């Protein structure tokens, strides 16, 4: 649980916003990229495996479990690749309510960046030290200092 | 331009 | 001191890997920039703020602490912006030993990868989860989970 | 490539 990962990819504005999401936490990262290709998952994944302890992912779509570029990051990063079928399906709810709730932000800074990848970094920001209380940022490192402990 | 990534 | 960060920045290739370090820690954060302009270091910072608590950052150079827009960023994610002397002396071989081993990390694994960018973050991966004995990854968790208690 | 960001 403290190194389970969920990947998610929305789309915005003609870009494509890639976001990690922490499982246990709510934590996310995300980027934007002109599209979803392995390449750019592949190096997605490495970023956020050299942040992170980074244990399992389970990938956005079949097209990411399937790339080999994607599983060469994932064995390099020692992560194991895994799909991301909702067996419990209050998964494919939490995803779908945390795009909303990302792109709800997004539109709430939008007028205060010139590029999307400004508001989608100010909308990690918000997401992550929102107190719902504790905030994702906080629960992430709890979770993992009492793993570690 | 008046946006924080762009301030002209 | 759970909240401090130096950012600082080094060349390679002609391009520039601009740094953030977790002082207490050692753990780092690093992009691969085509130049070190403001609206770069504040987008760097910017990302930084929104995935650890950083209550203040020690600016590399003189040019990123007069900035305007690096001081937007601050403002924006709540960073303390400040001056980058080393009055503890210590500060300025910590940071010129950090980017030697940096750019060894990099020559160890160069050949692994087309674009520097991708060496950059493998180098992040293997400075993060070095042992010297625990991690810098597992120092700044326990840093930040104890002051959250 | 034969790279991990290039395989081919
Ligand atoms: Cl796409
Ligand atoms: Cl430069």
């Amino acid at each position: 649980s403290p190194g389970i990962w969920q990947l998610d990819c929305t789309h915005l504005e003609g870009k494509v916003i890639l976001v990690a999401v922490h499982v246990a936490s709510g934590y996310i990262e995300a980027e934007v990229i002109p599209a979803e290709t392995g390449q750019e998952t592949a190096y997605f994944l490495l970023k956020l495996a050299g942040r992170w302890p980074v244990k399992t992912v389970h990938t956005d779509n079949g097209s990411n479990f399937t790339s080999t570029t994607v599983k060469a990051a994932c064995w390099w990063a020692g992560i194991k690749q895994e799909d991301g079928i909702p067996y419990n399906p209050q998964s494919q709810g939490v995803i779908e309510s945390m795009n909303k709730e990302l792109k709800k932000i997004i539109g709430q800074v939008r007028d205060q960046a010139e590029h999307l990848k400004t508001a989608v970094q100010m909308a990690v920001f918000i997401h992550n030290h929102k107190r719902k209380g504790y905030s994702a940022g906080e629960r992430i490192v709890d979770i993992i200092a009492t793993d570690i402990q | 331009a008046d946006k924080i990534d762009n301030l002209d």
